[PDB]
């Protein structure tokens, strides 16, 4: 727990230091190893969001109770690249790790839907 | 309450002439308790007390778009939400010059309508996603996201001069949120609304298959307000009004607009769309 | 023919830029989108295959 | 003045950061420049004979547009910025010379947005060399394989000429078409060899010997010298890129 | 609008090429040899006694006042003999050689490397690779085998 | 021969140069020449708003333009 | 007059937002649209300057009295791109597009006379 | 001392409640003299005075990395050097998160041992160059 | 004394400019006139290094109380170039042109003795 927390703090530090560069040069002026930790910190930043049961009025979504073991086996995975194939927005505003792959499958489905509807629109006209 | 800054200058004048000790920015110090006494009297009264109410819209002038002044922070502390108007946006074209990043409301769905819950929950997502992309000078002109489309058209609909009726707002935003108003260009998004509300295209061109749903009656506001848009009786008629309105626009009006080349005619269509942006 | 600059006027092109949005974070957002769409297209390919 | 002092604190620290980032740009630019200054010592030798073939008198524009049917232009632009007014002046010259029967295949990412927006239909595409490795004869040949898609009559390559560290002017290569150049070769090889323009080299023995030479070999001769012209143009514009970036970075500092 | 603010130079002018004279005098004793790869030269107008070249027609020898001629270079080796009796050999990849009547030889090639910087060891493995490519029936690979063999055979014969 | 196969004389010279850069010894000369033989470039053309690969002429030498 | 003033103020708000870049990098690092908006807002700003009969002592020019109908058409022409071939300096310290075109003719004449003068000085040199 | 900023808040409280004349940051004038009454009592005594010694490590909390503050300015003006910790480095896995350029010891070598002068002088001649190199290199 | 001091200030300013050019381009980029003043500026900067009678016991080297007019004649010689054959390092940690020449002679004698040592050490073997 301690080491994952301190590695995430050090990573978000580098993440700030790399917005300081991307704002000037661009993402293309960084090594692939640096882009990796950029994506990992951007994914930890979006994953640490969470809906609350009190925010049902504003969010329109049910809050999630996250257990410590699930709250460590998901940060450590995202910290050591065990889940890098999963997209970014799947981490935005969810709870545990099981909700992640659910949301990613959903977004894949709703992307294939828009793709095939574009295909049938091109076939019709 | 028109400007409370002038009521704080007056309270400072009073207290200093009565030889009270000053404080921060020469105020006596209890001007927070002052506005607290004034504003906590606002409430939605219990049904035991008649279910009455009093809403409050106090106004505070701002200097150089700062939210760090004493009275400004003291009133943001008290009031529930805030409508922040940015001079950079007033000067930058848009009116009302609302800054969405600094303006919130701490009540949310519980205040607004059943028909507005389902639209506001989509517009919050849409504007949160458009906030992340709209910084890009549009390069993928055809590769623009549907969010990049709907957001810009929604900003066009946000451009007004006077108030907009609830029925006249929802039926205009539904087309945005469902993407019927994506083939038109940005600039004709309000003339669109004008025809949607004051020149019924299918009623004019005879394409009347809807049994009831038409914008002329103006008494459908209450049925929309009560039943909601996501209901069995109102959804299909709504779609079979909006898709025909879009098709008639794209066929008769968009073409004629794009055929204008003269400077007289382009200035006339210019002033027409600005007039539509004001009155609508 | 010179330049089709976007503007509020109808003859000018459509301007989808927003003053409230910040240009500083735009490149990271662009990279985010370009990576996310690649990941979604690959997940679609894995599910289809 | 809390918000004001924090505003200026933020701007101050942002500029202290941006300054050292621009200094990093400068140092990387010098790291890539000193590698290329070695070329300057070994410069101006590869087209010393090629000029004698592909050079002619300065022909007017109004006559060549009437003679030709579809001209061609190749502006050589860059992949990354902080360079200066190179790309912009390269666009200004093309709109200065713009005419109906032209076509543009550029080089570099920065002509991608500009050319398509200023020259709608004449511009077709571009080429992109990520500069991890130096430019190659095969790369210039790949550019020739793109240019050969067009039945162009005259290809005006445009690039920047490194006169010195303080001067990066424009420079052009006016390439005739092969089928026109062979006929001009025969026409000039027939008559007596008199230079028709000052500073031009006589080439009558060359235009006889090439006339004696067979078809495929003269085709390869033309393609080869044009490939070297292209490669030298790109190299000179690379040196001008790395020479103008330091100026357009120290002024930013 | 400004009448043509810009006036770009003709980049050909910056070079200083030969002036081919028909000759009203005698011949020099040594050729002024200039050899160039892609952009950078290896030899700039150096005095040379003689040079031997490889062509499609075959192998040729060049001396002072040699007849004005131009022809393809076949991909192989090149031999240069300076006035001091020494020699210098260079592997090449095609090109064109122009010999002036005044005695100024301009050679342009795509590559130039001495024989010393090549080993028969690493060359040996590529031989049977080129043979396998030649024998593998495929229009995309057969020609590659033939070409790699075309360049390796003069090297295999020159190192030996 | 390779002539009527469809490849150019310039692709032929580049193939020869690639082979020379292969067989030559390891050193600073090879360090220079791997730059003059490695392929990393691309081509793109701009659609109405998007970028698209003009794949009519490939960079690799074994293929033939069409 | 309303729509023109609104569009002028919007153009200048955009010019002001682009000042933060132009002051740092330069006009050469801006999109074609951006630098066109810059080259037009600069023209608007220079045209906004004008001499007054009171300040004749300082600008050394007689003061003009621009009528409203001739004030609106000039801004409309400068806003619709109806006059972009005119340079920036022809708008500095003048009144009326007729006075602009006069000053632009004067400057073109002077520049050409300087070019023939330098040609004769070079031939004599 | 953990810490003197609170001692100065307490002295402010005392002086204001006893109606002493205030000054910068609502402190009186003699709060520099207050801390000089304290820190100057640290000393390296003489061999005529037992050769004893009192060292001092006063801690002073900054806010948003400010050093133009009055108390920070004063204690820096009083002390025989300083150590400066940074949160941007504490977060970046650098612990203790010093900033070696802002941190100064006017006692450079007279305190160090024979085995320590060479070592610390090599680390100075390594880090002064490490910053000129690490600062100019990219992130990648 | 004024003209000499202003010429030294001009020299050192030009030397700062050329040092900012050398770090970019290189000393070989400079003309023959520039490297002469870059030499004289380096000689001046090394000649400013002076010993001290205060630290004469600490470091061992003597201190030099140099007059005003002699110093002005020294810098006027070093500015008019009539003392250029002296190397750079000879001016390091000295005072006065009449005193540095003894150190220059000592350096020349030392180098000659090292040559006479190396030649005979190689000839004996």
């Amino acid at each position: 727990h301690y080491n994952v927390a301190m590695d995430i703090v050090e990573m978000l530090t580098k993440y700030k230091e790399l917005q300081d560069i991307i704002a000037v040069l661009g993402i293309d002026e960084l090594s692939e190893e640096d882009k990796l930790i950029v994506d990992r910190a951007r994914k930890v930043a979006k994953f640490m969001s969470q809906p609350f049961a009190v925010a049902e009025v504003f969010t329109g979504m049910k809050g999630y109770y996250v257990q410590l073991e699930d709250c460590v086996s998901d940060f450590g995975s995202l910290l050591m690249g065990q889940c890098d194939n999963i997209p970014e927005m799947a981490f935005y505003m969810v709870g545990g790790l099981d909700s992640v792959k659910e949301k990613a499958a959903k977004m894949a489905a709703e992307a294939a839907a828009m793709r095939e509807r574009a295909r049938k629109a091109a076939e019709a006209k | 309450y028109d400007d409370l800054s002038k009521q704080a200058v007056s309270y400072r004048q009073i207290s200093l002439l009565l030889r009270r000790p000053p404080g921060r920015e020469a105020y006596p110090g209890d001007v927070f308790y002052l506005h607290s006494r004034l504003l906590e009297r606002s409430a939605m009264m219990s049904p035991q007390k008649g279910s009455g109410s009093l809403t409050s819209l106090p106004i505070v002038e701002t200097l150089s778009n700062d939210v760090t002044a004493y009275i400004v922070t003291n009133v943001i502390s008290i009031t529930d939400g805030q409508i922040y108007l940015d001079a950079k946006l007033f000067t930058g074209g848009q009116r009302p010059a609302v800054n969405i990043g600094l303006s919130v409301s701490r009540v949310g769905s519980s205040a607004q309508n059943k028909a507005m819950k389902k639209v506001g929950g989509a517009l919050k997502m849409l504007m949160g996603e458009y906030r992340k992309m709209a910084g890009e000078q549009t390069s993928g002109s055809q590769n623009v996201s549907p969010v990049m489309i709907r957001g810009a058209r929604c900003l066009q609909l946000f451009n007004q001069k006077g108030p907009s009726y609830f029925m006249d707002a929802i039926v205009a935003l539904y087309a945005v949120t469902n993407g019927y108003m994506d083939d038109v260009k940005l600039q004709y998004s309000k003339f669109y609304e004008f025809l949607l509300l004051n020149k019924d295209l299918p009623v004019l061109y005879g394409q009347v298959n809807n049994k009831y749903f038409y914008m002329y009656n103006k008494n459908l506001n209450y049925f929309i307000r009560y039943f909601g848009l996501n209901h069995e009786i109102l959804e299909p008629e709504l779609k079979k009004y909006i898709e025909i309105h879009t098709n008639l626009f794209l066929d008769n009006y968009q073409s004629r607009m794009n055929e204008l080349k003269s400077d007289e005619d382009l200035v006339q269509l210019k002033n027409l769309l600005y007039a539509c942006k004001r009155t609508v | 023919n010179k330049v089709k600059v976007p503007g509020r006027k109808p003859q000018d092109e459509e301007d989808l830029t927003w003053a409230e949005a910040d240009r500083k974070l735009t490149p990271e957002e662009r990279y985010a989108r370009d990576k996310q769409m690649a990941l979604l297209d690959k997940m679609t390919s894995q599910v289809e295959e | 003045g809390g918000g004001t002092i924090r505003f200026w604190r933020e701007k101050l620290e942002g500029y202290k950061k941006y300054h050292q980032i621009v200094k990093t740009i400068k140092m990387v630019t010098l790291a890539k420049y000193r590698q290329t200054v070695v070329r300057t010592r070994v410069r101006d030798q590869t087209l010393r004979y090629t000029r004698k073939a592909l050079d002619a008198k300065t022909q007017d524009d109004q006559e060549v547009i009437e003679k030709s049917e579809c001209l061609l232009y190749v502006p050589i632009t860059t992949n990354r910025g902080s360079c200066g007014a190179l790309n912009t002046n390269m666009v200004r010259y093309l709109q200065e010379v713009e005419n109906p029967k032209m076509t543009i295949i550029s080089v570099g990412k920065k002509a991608l947005d500009a050319m398509t927006k200023v020259f709608q239909d004449t511009y077709r595409r571009t080429i992109l060399n990520d500069m991890k490795q130096a430019m190659s004869f095969q790369f210039a040949a790949y550019v020739l394989e793109h240019m050969n898609t067009v039945p162009w009559d005259r290809a005006q390559i445009v690039y920047n000429r490194y006169h010195g560290a303080a001067s990066q002017k424009l420079a052009i290569f006016n390439l005739p078409k092969f089928e026109d150049w062979k006929q001009k070769l025969e026409e000039d090889s027939a008559g007596d060899g008199k230079i028709e323009e000052d500073g031009l080299l006589q080439s009558l023995p060359m235009k006889t010997a090439l006339g004696e030479l067979e078809e495929t070999a003269v085709e390869d001769f033309y393609n080869f010298h044009s490939c070297l012209a292209v490669l030298n143009a790109v190299s000179e514009n690379e040196l001008s890129e790395y020479a103008a970036r330091i100026v357009a970075v120290e002024n930013q500092l | 609008q400004d009448p043509r603010k810009f006036f770009p130079d003709n980049g050909f002018r910056f070079f200083d090429g030969p002036e081919d004279s028909f000759g009203d005098g005698n011949i020099p004793a040594q050729i002024i040899l200039t050899l160039t790869r892609q952009d950078e030269f290896i030899l700039k107008q150096e005095p040379v006694a003689a040079i031997t070249i490889r062509t499609n027609e075959g192998e040729m020898g060049v001396l002072a006042g040699h007849e004005y001629t131009v022809q393809q270079l076949a991909p192989g080796i090149l031999e240069v003999e300076y006035e001091g009796g020494k020699k210098d050999q260079y592997v090449i990849s095609g090109g064109f050689a122009h010999v002036n009547d005044t005695g100024v030889v301009d050679i342009n090639t795509v590559e130039a490397v001495p024989l010393e910087e090549i080993d028969h060891e690493k060359l040996a493995k590529a031989l049977e690779e080129a043979r396998a490519k030649s024998q593998s029936p495929d229009e995309a690979v057969r020609i590659q085998g033939e070409i790699a063999l075309e360049i390796f055979e003069p090297l295999e014969a020159a190192l030996h | 021969s390779w002539r009527d196969a469809g490849i150019s004389y310039l692709r032929y010279l580049s193939i020869v140069t690639r082979c020379i850069h292969e067989v030559q010894k390891e050193g600073p000369l090879l360090t220079k020449n791997v730059r003059f033989s490695t392929i990393g470039w691309k081509s793109l053309y701009l659609d109405h708003g998007a970028t698209k690969e003009y794949t009519a002429i490939p960079a690799e030498l074994e293929k033939i333009p069409e």
